RNA sequence: UGGAGAACAGAAAUCUCCAGUAGAACAAAAGGGUAAAAGCCCCCUUGAUUUUGAUUUUCAGUGUGAAUACAAACCAUGAAA
RNA sequence: GACCUUGACCUAUUCUCAAACUUUAAAUAUGUAAGAAGUCCUUGUUACUUAAUUGAACGUGGACAUUUGAAUGAAGAGCUU
RNA sequence: GGUUGCGGCCAUAUCUACCAGAAAGCACCGUUUCCCGUCCGAUCAACUGUAGUUAAGCUGGUAAGAGCCUGACCGAGUAGUGUAGUGGGUGACCAUACGCGAAACUCAGGUGCUGCAAUCU
């Protein structure tokens, strides 16, 4: 920017988080409310968030002291698993869909029940009940503010969580290789999506009309010796060792909370009691008693 | 002084208001069409008014935004014909800017007499980089006032950048 | 009032103010089928110990106010009483009060009516409005 | 002619509180109704839906029935001479939980303390309620505090 | 290939009729009037296709 | 709605930025309600469907009208809840 | 443009009002509760519900009885034609 | 303690003006082959974390700040009001008795608290 009184004293401030632009009320109620007849049977949803830089896959509870985190998965993990690059691109997000599936399967104990699919040739599929037994953990995707378009990587999440044995209820209209007129997927196309083929296909393109470009993009993979042939098996690797040992496993922490706190209280301001804020008055209007 | 705050043009509006709505509204469309290479609106009357000659949704004028390289190119084509001179008027206490010219020819186009004449409105809009942070979706902000586009600032850069006169 | 009070002392000699407004709308019939009436006037409604009228003066000039108002009270039905206000003028501070916020710089001119300063808001804008205070 | 709609005279009842307009907060739908809960009608007057007619603004009643969105709950409604039982299907926005019962069931369980306690203690205990007592004697000193005598003011104007 | 884009009303008016800032009494009265030639081609009624158009008196 | 800008263009045409708690709109009275909507524009549609019961208002606790929440189907939409 | 002066507009003040205005907001009147048809423990049934050995509803068996859960009253209480 | 994701209550959290911000995060920011969307890669989509930057966003602090919140035997036991009299008064209205009891005002204080998960000199 003014304001009134009368202008501030009649305004109604929104929720803190729509104040801050990050909580959409209307889907999340429609999201949360549980059948009344369900009593406490959590409703669980499968929030999927890009920062610029990491993918954040979170299985989320309601409750009136707060949501709770049933698990969680970032691609910043996912070198552990050999992925270094593109960690906010499709084929991560796929992965992380897939890490946080086998990890909460691991946590309910319904990961031999529930396999997922282990050949990955991006066929549309939900997670079949199996007869005789326990049904499959069903999470709903709360992909937040984020727009819904055919071939968005919020989608590539949902497909790594259905293909790792979530029942995560979906269509297949917004994969990449959904062909609008025909109103059929390509499996082809989704497949190559799952193991960056966007990507190779761009690099062997690339390194090629513009080699100064594809230093300036593709440095990293230059340095660590990665063609782009061997991307596909980066991530067929990559999901074999997630699917191998899904359970999570902390940063060691260099320092502790109180470390951590004690280094950062050194650069916290601090409010000025009340006396200290008297005093600057008297201090001001004794200024202007002279001039 | 530091580069995030160094000023740009955000967009370029090519705007020609035809009171008409029937043929001279389609030839309008041609001549920016050519010029901006790409297809352009037209607006709708808001409402009836007489002495114009004007019905509310009549379908007047017709514009174009044009962005990057391509509005830098037709700003120079625009700014030639008033001869890198615009008032002190001209600029908005927001640090836009805008002028006029009479004739689409005088930028350099081939007449052709099945379109005709058409004068045009340029309306140059500035900002900084971390504009984004206004029009994006998620955890929409406002700029800050150090970083907000100022006339006096506005005018300092059209001057610098351009070798240009502001007059009165 | 406002006659005798010029004839008497002069038309500068006061100030008087008509401390009621007729906002309620008499209404008149003119059988009883359809009786609700038409706006007749208009009249004020006061209460009891509603300020009527009100004149500030020099106290010179006390006699004569009182007189004026004497004379009004002939026009309108029923009690009213004539009473010395302890406020000075029509500010709402008993006469030793205001005083002490003028020997302080604490009151400004506005018009007809005073401002005074407050021990709270800007204390830059009271600086500007106010700066006889502080100054001590 | 005379109206006499379903929302006839409720201007003021269904208003937003001042300030408080807007969505629904979220707790409102995480609390959770089952059959014999006690809970208090209040219409929210911007969920259209479910809505009870005016006359059960301010009624407690018992829930009897648990669907989707909705309880159902009986209210006793006064007719003539008697009382009839009235069931209203409500959405769960217009309901809340009365704090009536809450703190009745707290006593009910510290009633079963004490009697526990005192069975163990060995003696006995009282456990109904009593009204407020008369006060008992009691010695006022005047160390610090001797009487001030006051007495009735003189009428002044103002 | 022709192609015809119409801009979005985000307006909620829709009665015809215009915002209050119309209005005839706010016109400012000392205005620059072009005289001369400049005023000739800038009035429009001046010309023969206005004239052409007008019905002839009867005298 | 207001402000400040842009050939003809003016109080009113169209374009742009800033401010804007709703001061607008929501067929039709008035009241209530509504802001990533319940408003505006766009996409897809026929839940304005089938089967009968229960319930609220008016009340005799009859009818009619209107409305509420479920059930059993079959559908629409949406990535989904 | 230069000023002297009257409406308009803005800012800070000022006098006075509202059945069909309102931030606030009584008194009186008004709904519900104050227990054995309760409470706690234990673990049966189901085609409902759950990711589930989860719940939901109804149960078995067990435990707690006069200070059994405020006051005052109760001329009997309830039911029918 | 900081930061992020998802939150609860929804201004003690808002608004205006200024100043500060290690680390990490967040962000702005770079690119247009691919899916995708636009009058316009601005928004939306994708790709790279590579070229740059704390300028803005964000977070905190400042203000005899506006607003908001809390309290007060502050105003005020005032206004109003339940009950009572073969009380007063021509009346309008008023006083008293046994009860209940505001709002404005004034002054004082305050200015987000907090849950789950991850992360950080
Ligand atoms: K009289
Ligand atoms: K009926
Ligand atoms: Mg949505
Ligand atoms: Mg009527
Ligand atoms: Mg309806
Ligand atoms: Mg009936
Ligand atoms: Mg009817
Ligand atoms: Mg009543
Ligand atoms: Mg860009
Ligand atoms: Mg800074
Ligand atoms: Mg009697």
């Amino acid at each position: 920017d003014a304001k009134s009184s009368a202008y501030s004293s009649r305004f109604q401030t929104p929720f803190r988080r729509r104040r801050e632009g990050k909580t959409d009320y209307y889907q999340r109620k429609r999201l949360v409310t549980q059948h009344k007849a369900k009593y406490n049977t959590p409703k669980y949803r499968l929030v999927v968030r890009f920062t610029n830089k990491d993918i954040i896959c979170q299985i989320i509870s309601s409750t009136i002291t707060g949501d709770v985190v049933l698990a969680a998965a970032y691609s910043h993990e996912l070198p552990r698993y050999g992925i270094t690059h593109g960690l906010t691109n499709w084929a991560a997000a796929y992965a992380t869909g897939l890490l946080i599936a086998r990890r909460t399967l691991q946590k309910l104990g319904l990961d031999e029940t529930y396999k997922g699919v282990e050949e990955v040739e991006g066929e549309y599929e939900l997670t079949e009940a199996v007869e005789d037994g326990p049904r499959p953990f069903k999470v709903f995707l709360d992909i937040g503010l984020q727009r819904t378009t055919t071939g968005a990587r919020v989608f590539g999440a949902l497909k790594g969580a259905s293909d790792g044995g979530l029942y995560v209820p979906h269509s297949e209209n917004r994969f990449p290789g959904w062909d609008f007129e025909t109103e059929e997927i390509d499996p082809e196309l989704l497949r190559s999506y799952i193991f960056g083929g966007h990507v190779s296909q761009y690099m062997e393109e690339l390194a090629d009309d513009d080699e100064e470009r594809f230093s300036e993009l593709f440095k990293g993979y230059l340095a660590d010796d990665i063609d782009a042939d061997s991307l596909e098996d980066i991530y067929t690797s990559a999901h074999e060792a997630i699917r191998a040992d899904p359970a999570f496993k902390p940063t060691e922490k260099k320092f502790t909370k109180e470390q951590y706190a004690a280094e950062s209280k050194k650069y916290r301001q601090t409010k000025l009691s009340k006396e200290e804020r008297a005093a600057r008055v008297a201090a001001k209007i004794a200024a202007l008693a002279g001039q | 002084q530091n580069p995030m705050r160094d000023l740009k043009i955000e967009k370029l509006v090519l705007n020609i208001s035809v009171g008409e709505s029937g043929d001279r509204l389609t030839r309008a469309s041609k001549v920016l069409e050519q010029l901006s290479g790409q297809t352009p609106v037209q607006s709708k009357a808001r409402y009836t008014v007489r002495t114009f000659g004007i019905r509310r949704n009549e379908k007047i004028a017709v514009h174009v935004t044009v962005r990057g390289p391509k509005a830098e190119e037709i700003l120079e084509r625009g700014l030639k014909v008033k001869e890198y001179q615009l008032r002190d008027r001209n600029f908005s206490a927001t640090g836009n800017f805008g002028f006029g010219i009479d004739e689409h020819i005088d930028l350099g186009i081939k007449y052709d007499p099945s379109i005709g004449i058409f004068g045009m409105d340029f309306y140059v809009v500035m900002n900084r980089p971390g504009a984004r942070v206004t029009r994006r979706k998620r955890c929409k902000g406002t700029v800050g006032n150090s970083h907000k586009t100022t006339k006096e600032d506005t005018v300092s850069w059209f001057k610098q950048k351009y070798d240009a006169d502001v007059l009165d | 009032a406002n006659k005798y009070m010029t004839t008497v002392s002069g038309r500068d000699a006061f100030h008087l103010r008509v401390r009621v407004h007729p906002f309620h709308v008499l209404r008149i019939n003119k059988g009883m089928r359809g009786a609700w009436g038409k706006p007749h006037g208009l009249a004020a409604r006061v209460d009891i110990g509603q300020i009527i009228f009100s004149v500030r003066t020099k106290d010179s000039n006390k006699d004569v106010v009182v007189e004026g108002l004497r004379r009004a009270r002939y026009k309108f039905p029923g009690q009213q009483k004539i009473i010395l206000s302890k406020k000075w003028g029509f500010t709402n501070l008993d006469r030793p009060e205001y005083l002490k916020k003028r020997e302080a710089g604490e009151v400004k001119d506005d018009g007809a009516f005073v401002k005074f300063l407050s021990k709270k808001g800007s204390l830059e804008n009271n600086i500007r409005e106010f700066p006889e205070y502080f100054a001590a | 002619g005379k109206s006499h709609g379903y929302r006839s005279r409720t201007r003021y009842m269904f208003q937003r509180d001042f300030r408080k307009h807007g969505a629904v907060h979220l707790s409102t739908y995480l609390k959770v109704y089952k059959v014999g809960d006690i809970v208090d009608i209040k219409a929210n007057g911007s969920i259209q839906k479910g809505m009870p007619h005016k006359f059960y603004q301010g009624k407690t009643g018992v829930v009897y029935n648990v669907t989707k969105s909705s309880v159902g709950v009986i209210i006793n409604k006064m007719v003539g001479n008697r009382y009839l039982e009235k069931r209203l299907n409500l959405r769960v926005e217009h309901i809340k939980h009365s704090k009536c019962r809450q703190e009745f069931l707290e006593r009910v369980k510290a009633n079963a303390a004490k009697r526990a306690e005192a069975k163990a203690q060995g003696v006995a205990v009282q456990l109904k309620r009593q009204p407020a007592q008369p006060r008992e004697s009691r010695i006022v000193s005047t160390e610090g505090n001797v009487p001030q005598t006051l007495a009735p003011v003189p009428y002044e104007t103002f | 290939p022709p192609k015809e884009i119409v801009k979005s009303n985000t307006s909620s008016k829709k009665a015809d009729v215009p915002p209050p800032s119309a209005d005839p009494s706010k016109a400012r009265k000392n205005r620059p009037r072009p005289s001369g030639n400049e005023g000739a081609i800038r009035d429009k009624t001046a010309g023969r296709r206005n004239n052409r158009s007008k019905d002839v008196t009867d005298s």
